[PDB]
C-alpha cells in the first residue's frame, strides 16, 4: 500500500542506501519525495501499476539501473537526460506506442529491454545508443528498421522477433559483434546479402516468415549451431551452404515448398544430430543421402510425397527416431531390420497393408505408431519387440492379433480402436505392464478374453461401440471396472 | 503457508528453464528461448510439508544478464546449473558461487550443484569432478535431466531441505 511507499523513501535516505526496491507494491503514483535520494545507483520499480513517472526521477543523476518492467507506462519524463550514467533500462511488458524521445538521448545505455509493447517505430536517432550490447524490441508492431541500425557496432543480441518486418536493412552487416540475431515470427520476404559479415553469428532465428530463399553469403556464418527455417516459402538451399555450417546441430526445413532434397550430396549432413522436413512435397529420399550422416539420430519426413523408400534405407543404422507419417508408403521393405538403434517408429497415415518379418529385429524399438493404415494383418514377428512400450494400431483392418503379442512384456499402451477384431488372444494375460487398452469401435468384438484380468496395471480402457454380447448386458453397460471384476470371477 | 525463494543460476543453454518448467508444468520444453527473467509460484508438498515454491529463472547469456545481482540478492536458495556436455558451463560454476556469496554477503548460502542433460548419450564433464567440486563447497550435487524428468524433483527438493537447515 501507500503507507510503506512514502515511509520507505525516508528509510532509504536515512540508511543512505544506493539501491531502492519498490517492486510488487501495487504503486500507482511514485511520490515526488524521491528527488531527495540522489545517492541511488539502482531503482527497481517493476511489477507495479505506474502510468507515468514523476519528473523528479531526473534528479537521480547517479542512476545506473532503472527497472520498470510490468507497468502501464506510455512515456518517460524528458528530465531523464540528467541520468548521464544510466546503463540498463528495463521497460518490457508496458504500454508504449513508440520509444520515448528521452530514451534516444541516453547514449550511455548498454542494455535496453522494450519487449512486449505496442511500439511501431524505431527512429533514426537509435544511432545515438551506440554503446548498446543488447537491443530487445521483441513482441511489438514494428514494420521497418532504419539503416542507422548499423551504427550499433557493439550489439551482441538483436531481438526483433514477433514484429512485422518485411525487410532487414542491409546495414545490419556492420554490427559485426552480433552472435544472436532473432528475426522469427515476422514477415520477411528476403534477407540482405550482408548477413555474411556477421562472422560471429552463432544463433539465427528465421522461422515463421515469408522467405523465398537464403542468401549464399550465410555460408560465412560458420558458427551457426542450428538452422531452423520453419514455416516459410523456401524450396532450395544455395550451393555449399549446409556443408559450410561446420557446427550445425540441427536443420529444420519444415513447412516450406521443398519438393526435392537440397543439393549438395551426402557431405551436407555430416554434422546434424536432427533433421526435420515435415509438411513439404518431397517425393523421394535420395539414395545414399545419409552415407555421411553418422551422427544423424532423428529424421522427420511427416506430411510429404514419399511413395517408396531408398534401397539403402536399411543402412541408416544411427537412426533412433524415424517419422514417416502422412505419406503414400504402400510397403515397408524387409531391409528395415538393419535399423537396430531405432527407438521410435511413426508410420501413421500411410497405405501399409502388412509389415515385413524383419520388423522383429528392432530390438531397441520403444514406440510403434501405425494409425490409419490399411493393415490386414500383423506380422507374427512383433512378439520379438522386447523393448516396445507403445503400440498404436488405431483405424486399420485387423481381425486377429498374433498370439505372440503376449511376449511384449514391457508394453504399456495398446491402441486397437477402429478395427475389425473378432477376438483378442488368450496370451493377452502376460502383458504385465499394460496400462491402456483402447478397443473402441470394434463391431465384431462380441467377447473379451478371460485371461485379461491378469493385467494388473490395466487402468484405462475404452469399449464404446463394442457389442460384447457374450458378456452380460448389465456388466458391459457399467464400464471398464465392471468387466474388470467380472473376468476375475471366471478364472 | 511456508514459502521458499529459489533462484536458478547457470550459463546460457544449460537447461535452467527446462528444469523449472518440467517441475512446474510436468513437460519438457524442446525449443530454446533465451531468458531475461521469469518468475513462478508453485505449490507443492515436500517431505510432508505443503509449501509454496517461488522460483526465479534468471539469464545465462551475459547481455541478457543485466540485473542479475538484484535477482540473486532476494533469493534464499540457489540451483547452480551446468550442462554435462558443456565444459565451459561447469568451469563457470565457481564464478556463480562467488557472485552469490558477495551479493548475499554471507559465507553459507543454501546452494545445490546441478548437472543437467544426463539423458544425452555422450558427455564432456566428469561426474567425479562435480562430486569433488560440490564436496569442497559443502553443498550437495545432483544429476538431472529435464527431458526425462530424472532427478528434477530431487534437485529442487534438496535445495528446499538446505534452506530448512539454514532456518533451523
Ligand atoms: N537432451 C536434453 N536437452 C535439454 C535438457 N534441458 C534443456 N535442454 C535443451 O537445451 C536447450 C536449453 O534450454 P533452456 O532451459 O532454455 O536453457 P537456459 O538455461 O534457460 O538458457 P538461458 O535462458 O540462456 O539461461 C533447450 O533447447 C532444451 O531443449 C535436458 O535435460 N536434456
Ligand atoms: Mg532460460
Amino acid at each position: 500500500s501507500n503507507a510503506e511507499v512514502i515511509k520507505e523513501l525516508n528509510k532509504c535516505r536515512e540508511e543512505n542506501s544506493m539501491r531502492l526496491d519498490l517492486s510488487k507494491r501495487s504503486i500507482h503514483i511514485l511520490p515526488s519525495s524521491i528527488k531527495e535520494l540522489t545517492q541511488l545507483t539502482e531503482l527497481y520499480l517493476y511489477s507495479n501499476k505506474l502510468q507515468s513517472l514523476p519528473a523528479e526521477v531526473g534528479c537521480l543523476v547517479n542512476l545506473m539501473t532503472l527497472a520498470l518492467s510490468e507497468n502501464s507506462l506510455t512515456s518517460l519524463p524528458d528530465s531523464l537526460d540528467n541520468l548521464k550514467k544510466l546503463r540498463m533500462l528495463d521497460l518490457r511488458h508496458n504500454k508504449l506506442r513508440e520509444i520515448p524521445s528521452v530514451v534516444y538521448r541516453l547514449d550511455s545505455l548498454t542494455t535496453l529491454y522494450l519487449r512486449f509493447n505496442r511500439i511501431t517505430t524505431v527512429e533514426k536517432d537509435i544511432k545515438n545508443l551506440s554503446k548498446l550490447s543488447m537491443l530487445s524490441i521483441r513482441e511489438n508492431k514494428i514494420k521497418q528498421l532504419p539503416a542507422e541500425i548499423g551504427e550499433l557496432c557493439n550489439l551482441i543480441t538483436l531481438d526483433v522477433a514477433h514484429n512485422q518486418l518485411e525487410h532487414l536493412p542491409k546495414e545490419i552487416g556492420n554490427c559485426t559483434q552480433i552472435t544472436n540475431l532473432d528475426l522469427q515470427h515476422n514477415e520477411l520476404l528476403d534477407l540482405p546479402d550482408t548477413i555474411g559479415n556477421l562472422s560471429s553469428l552463432s544463433r539465427l532465428g528465421l522461422r515463421y516468415n515469408r522467405l523465398s530463399a537464403i542468401p549464399r553469403s550465410l555460408a560465412k556464418c560458420s558458427a551457426l549451431e542450428e538452422l531452423n527455417l520453419e514455416n516459410n516459402n523456401i524450396s532450395t538451399l544455395p550451393e555449399s551452404l549446409l556443408s559450410s555450417l561446420v557446427k550445425l546441430n540441427s536443420l529444420t526445413l519444415a513447412r516450406n515448398c521443398f519438393q526435392l532434397y537440397p543439393v549438395g550430396g551426402p557431405s551436407q549432413f555430416s554434422t546434424i544430430y536432427s533433421l526435420n522436413m515435415e509438411h513439404n512435397r518431397i517425393n523421394k529420399i535420395p539414395f545414399g543421402i545419409f552415407s555421411r550422416a553418422k551422427v544423424l539420430s532423428k529424421l522427420n519426413m511427416k506430411d510429404n510425397q514419399l511413395t517408396s523408400l531408398p534401397l539403402d534405407f536399411g543402412t541408416w543404422t544411427s537412426m533412433v527416431e524415424l517419422n514417416l507419417a502422412t505419406n503414400q508408403l504402400t510397403k515397408i521393405p524387409e531391409d528395415v531390420s538393419g535399423l537396430v538403434s531405432l527407438e521410435v517408429l511413426i508410420l501413421s497415415n500411410n497405405l501399409l497393408k502388412k509389415l515385413p518379418h524383419g520388423l522383429g529385429n528392432l530390438r531397441k524399438l520403444r514406440e510403434l505408431d501405425l494409425e490409419e493404415n490399411k493393415l490386414e494383418s500383423l506380422p507374427n514377428e512383433i512378439a520379438y519387440l522386447k523393448d516396445l512400450q507403445k503400440l498404436v494400431l488405431t483405424n486399420n483392418q485387423l481381425t486377429t492379433l498374433p498370439r505372440g503379442i503376449g511376449h511384449l512384456t514391457n508394453l504399456t499402451h495398446l491402441g486397437l480402436g477402429e478395427n475389425l477384431l473378432t477376438h483378442l488372444p488368450e496370451e493377452i494375460g502376460t502383458l504385465e505392464n499394460l496400462e491402456e487398452l483402447y478397443l473402441n469401435d470394434n463391431p465384431n468384438l462380441h467377447s473379451l478374453p478371460f485371461e485379461l484380468a491378469l493385467c494388473s496395471k490395466l487402468s484405462i480402457m475404452s469399449i464404446e461401440n463394442c457389442p460384447l454380447s457374450h458378456l452380460p448386458p448389465q456388466i458391459v453397460a457399467g464400464g471398464p471396472s465392471f468387466i474388470i471384476q467380472f473376468l476375475k470371477m471366471q478364472g | 503457508m511456508t514459502e521458499y525463494k529459489l533462484v536458478v543460476v547457470g550459463a546460457g543453454g544449460v537447461g535452467k528453464s527446462a528444469l523449472t518448467i518440467q517441475l512446474i508444468q510436468n513437460h519438457f520444453v524442446d525449443e530454446y528461448d533465451p531468458t531475461i527473467e521469469d518468475s513462478y509460484r508453485k505449490q507443492v508438498v515436500i517431505d510432508g510439508e505443503t509449501c509454496l515454491l517461488d522460483i526465479l529463472d534468471t539469464a545465462g547469456r551475459e547481455e541478457y544478464s543485466a540485473m542479475r545481482d538484484q535477482y540473486m540478492r532476494t533469493g534464499e536458495g540457489f540451483l547452480c546449473v551446468f550442462a554435462i556436455n558443456n565444459s565451459k558451463s561447469f568451469a563457470d560454476i565457481n564464478l556463480y558461487r562467488e557472485q552469490i556469496k558477495r551479493v548475499k554477503d554471507s559465507d553459507d548460502v543454501p546452494m545445490v550443484l546441478v548437472g543437467n542433460k544426463c539423458d544425452l548419450p555422450t558427455r564432456t564433464v566428469d561426474t567425479k569432478q562435480a562430486h569433488e567440486l560440490a564436496k569442497s563447497y559443502g553443498i550437495p550435487f545432483i544429476e538431472t535431466s529435464a527431458k526425462t524428468r530424472q532427478g528434477v524433483e530431487d534437485a529442487f527438493y534438496t535445495l528446499v531441505r538446505e534452506i530448512r537447515q539454514y532456518r533451523m
